């Protein structure tokens, strides 16, 4: 009734999803979480928290209007995730997720395997590859 | 490719 189910899909409130790490409250225990987090920010239109999600070499703040701009054209529907695969030793991890939206009333979704690094304890997103 | 199992769960195709 006035549930608040997270819009990763978890079956979970937000509160106690997704919206504690973007929230700055706890950190990102793994690649999919980080991942989801991300979701939801698209989903919610934060955009600071996705820039403190990227990784540091990439500059996220200078792209800032960007990420807004982009908010205005999809319309996000789903989140799906198919594999995940992490190691500390590699710092590094990999998300594989189907994400459906809609675009000018029109419906599509991106698949992707995206890669993650860690630095100092927090994961972030860099890159990835169409699987 | 497409027709392959759609990770979606779909069953059968990413089309569908």
């Amino acid at each position: 009734k006035m549930s608040q189910p997270c819009p990763c899909g978890s079956a979970d409130e937000y509160s106690l999803c997704c919206g504690r790490i973007v929230s700055g409250e706890r950190v990102a225990p793994d690649p999919s979480h980080l991942m989801r987090s991300r979701y939801c920010a698209f989903v919610m239109k934060d955009a600071d928290y996705l820039i403190k999600s990227w990784h540091p070499t990439c500059n996220a703040a200078a792209f800032r209007d960007d990420i807004i701009a982009g908010f205005a054209n999809t319309r996000w529907l789903g989140l799906t995730i198919f594999e995940h695969t992490w190691s500390e030793a590699e710092n590094t991890g990999y998300v594989s997720f189907i994400a459906r939206f809609s675009e000018q009333g029109k419906n599509g979704a991106i698949i992707e395997r995206s890669r993650f690094i860690k630095e100092n304890g927090q994961w972030y997103y860099i890159d990835g590859t169409r699987p | 490719g497409r027709n392959d199992p759609c990770p979606c769960g779909s069953g059968k195709k990413f089309k569908k």
